């Protein structure tokens, strides 16, 4: 950023998932939108068609320091295994909804004793009435 | 590319063809038992019989057109031949061909065309040849 005057706790939302709190490390997105572009034959002229909109994708990394990190952690994983998706306050883009796909959690006794990390992967779920509309 | 072919499932050495006849006056032994003639390939060196009813009004001439018809159907489809000739005049024609690892050095007539074509530039064609 710009000038010596920043302050990192105004701008960035505080991370949560279905209403637990959790410590923020990264934050990343996707966004797109669907073509189907066309090249014809002896042709020096392409063509193009809009489709609609791509599904967004949201990526997070938590990290844990506190004392006695194991059970806050291991806590937590029961939460991302939940059924059904909710609100994830994602710390950049706002209040979204979405399900988790993925969570990868690393840890070491020896080469990295007293912090988990642990990866997600966020998908946007928007609820759809059972009789497809 | 190319693919030849010899399949001795589809052959017959001898035909035998059958059928009455229904001229105006036309019955008994001339219109029942005599109408019978019989056409052989002999490029098959083997025995593999084959007998066919007519449909239609028997004929001395007709009995052996309708023979010699299986004949070159028979012929053609036991010498299949395939071909691809990259960039892309009727069928039917008369060509040469020369495939020395299989030996053909005989005229050929085309039998099937097709041109294809694609977006990512593949142009072809196919021919399905037989003596």
């Amino acid at each position: 950023m710009a000038g010596p005057c920043y302050n990192p706790n105004e701008h960035y939302l505080p991370a949560s998932f279905k209403g637990v709190p959790f410590d923020a490390d990264s934050s990343d997105s996707e966004h797109g939108r669907n073509g189907a572009e066309a090249e014809f034959v002896f042709g020096e002229r392409t063509g193009y068609a809009d489709l609609g909109i791509k599904i967004r994708s949201y990526s997070i990394r938590a990290r844990f320091q506190t004392n006695d990190h194991v059970a806050l952690s291991n806590a937590f994983i029961a939460v991302l295994e939940s059924t059904g998706p909710g609100l994830l306050v994602h710390p950049t883009r706002g209040p979204v909804m979405a399900a988790c796909r993925s969570a990868r959690v690393t840890d070491s006794k020896v080469d990295a004793a007293g912090v988990t990390y642990i990866d997600i992967d966020f998908v946007e779920a928007n609820d759809t009435v059972t009789g497809f509309g | 590319d190319f693919s030849a072919e010899q399949s001795e499932d589809r052959a017959n050495s001898e035909i035998t063809v059958k059928g009455h006849r229904v001229a105006k006056d036309v019955w008994g032994k001339n219109a029942i038992v005599q109408p019978v003639q019989s056409v052989a390939d002999s490029w098959v060196g083997a025995n593999i019989p084959l007998t066919i009813q007519h449909y239609g009004d028997a004929t001395n001439e007709s009995l052996q057109r309708r023979a010699k018809f299986e004949a070159d159907r028979r012929a053609a489809e036991s010498k299949s031949v395939n071909v691809t000739v990259f960039h892309v005049w009727d069928i039917g024609n008369i060509h040469y061909v020369e495939i020395p690892p299989e030996g053909i050095f005989d005229v050929m007539e085309c039998v099937s065309l097709t041109y294809s074509v694609d977006a990512k530039s593949t142009l072809e064609t196919q021919l399905e040849l037989a003596p």
